[PDB]
């Protein structure tokens, strides 16, 4: 219908390189130059550059000339953006966007994480005490993301699941908490469903005092 | 290259307000465009070439200005409009975007509920202790959280994390996490989280003594 689909998340080591893809649908691919932009935490939008799928011609932002090579593939209807010499500062969401006038149509973004860290499942620890709060500490994992649900999806109200922080160790950590009636404590079951896909780690943690 | 400073950086406003966001370029530019963005989405085009509305975009949005001074106005603020807004320059290379302006929901004071959590024994066995303070459902975001370890004010060894505004009541919730080695943790007795906020006339202190 005019929709750009990018490839999935990437997790790369410093010094390495990665090639992201953006497949187009809903128009004739060569009639519009394809741009790329990055959004780094503290979400600042910066334009990287474009390719013209017809000429093969490219224009780049100075800031990104050392970093990005943008190529296109006319047969497959996809544009590529290759990032080389990866360093932790390259950690960002990347978009492709159509080049007809202003960017009307965007891809859904690809998250790219650059880190010397290695895949590791989280340790999960209980957070334990009208109302009381409890939760789980989801600690020492890499990379993002993690999902936390409660009682296999039955509890949703009062659940806060905090954004992850990056420790000096290069490993993430987060808490997910929920409030509960205090008379239920020794008797009602509360379970953390923690899911860490990147390391295939699923743990169901029951929380009690 | 050409940069745009937006005004204001952050704005708290109520439904039905008149919102005026300024985009100040550093050198002469011909046209300005405005995007809107909500967490986890690619931005949407609202205004193209200084003052032209994009299809589907409500007529409560307007744009104006020339040279290096451009504005976006929301004449009557709606619930869908709470988001980030960026001005965009597309007439010199590199194409550049404004710093953004965050428009948040104004509502009334609400004191947080404070809870402190000692490290589990399970974590203790690994050699690291985490202590956690929770501030639940408060407004405004501004809040002071002082960790005290046998009355010694801690500075630099905790990390904070803050929910986005709650879609129903527009409150926030916050977790401050203190990290210590097992051996260091065992050197002290009283662990305290002290919360300062405007909805509290006095600061609230939650504590425990190491050893149940």
């Amino acid at each position: 219908q005019v929709q750009l689909v990018q490839s999935g998340a990437e997790v790369k080591k410093p010094g390495s390189s990665v090639k992201v893809s953006c497949k187009a649908s809903g128009y004739t691919f060569t009639s519009y130059r394809m741009h790329w932009v990055r959004q780094a935490p503290g979400q600042g939008l910066e334009w990287i550059g474009y390719i013209n799928p017809s000429t093969g011609y490219t224009e780049y932002n100075q800031k990104f000339k050392d970093k990005a090579t943008i190529t296109a593939d006319e047969s497959t209807n996809t544009a590529y953006m290759e990032l080389s010499s990866l360093r932790s500062e390259d950690t960002a969401v990347y978009y492709c966007a159509r080049g007809g006038g202003v960017f009307d149509y965007w891809g859904q973004g690809t998250l790219v994480t650059v880190s010397s860290a290695s895949t590791k499942g989280p340790s999960v620890f209980p957070l334990a005490p009208g109302t009381a709060a409890l939760g789980c500490l989801v600690k020492d994992y890499f990379p993002e993301p993690v999902t936390v649900s409660w009682n296999s999806g039955a509890l949703t109200s009062g659940v806060h699941t905090f954004p992850a922080v990056l420790q000096s160790s290069g490993l993430y950590s987060l808490s997910s908490v929920v409030t509960v009636p205090s008379s239920s404590l020794g008797t009602q079951t509360y379970i953390c469903n923690v899911n860490h896909k990147p390391s295939n780690t699923k743990v169901d943690k029951k929380v009690e005092p | 290259d050409i940069q745009m400073t937006q005004s204001p950086s952050t704005l708290s406003a109520s439904v039905g307000d008149r919102v005026t966001i300024t985009c100040s370029a550093s050198s002469s530019i011909s046209y300005m465009h405005w995007y809107q963005q909500k967490p986890g989405k690619a931005p949407k085009l609202l205004i193209y070439t200084t003052s032209n509305l994009a299809s589907g975009v409500p007529a409560r949005f307007s744009g104006s200005g020339s040279g290096t001074e451009f504005t976006l106005t929301i004449s009557s603020l709606q619930p869908d409009d709470f988001a980030t807004y960026y001005c965009h320059q597309r007439s010199t290379y590199p194409l550049t975007f404004g710093q953004g302006t965050k428009v948040e929901v104004k509502r009334t004071v609400a004191a947080p509920s404070v809870f402190i959590f000692p490290p589990s024994d399970e974590q203790l066995k690994s050699g690291t202790a985490s202590v956690v303070c929770l501030l639940n459902n408060f407004y405004p975001r501004e809040a002071k959280v002082q960790w005290k370890v046998d009355n010694a004010l801690q500075s630099g060894n905790s990390q904070e994390s803050v929910t986005e505004q709650d879609s129903k009541d527009s409150t926030y919730s916050l977790s401050s996490t203190l990290t210590l080695s097992k051996a260091d943790y065992e050197k002290h007795k009283v662990y305290a989280c002290e919360v300062t906020h405007q909805g509290l006339s006095s600061p609230v202190t939650k504590s425990f003594n190491r050893g149940e």
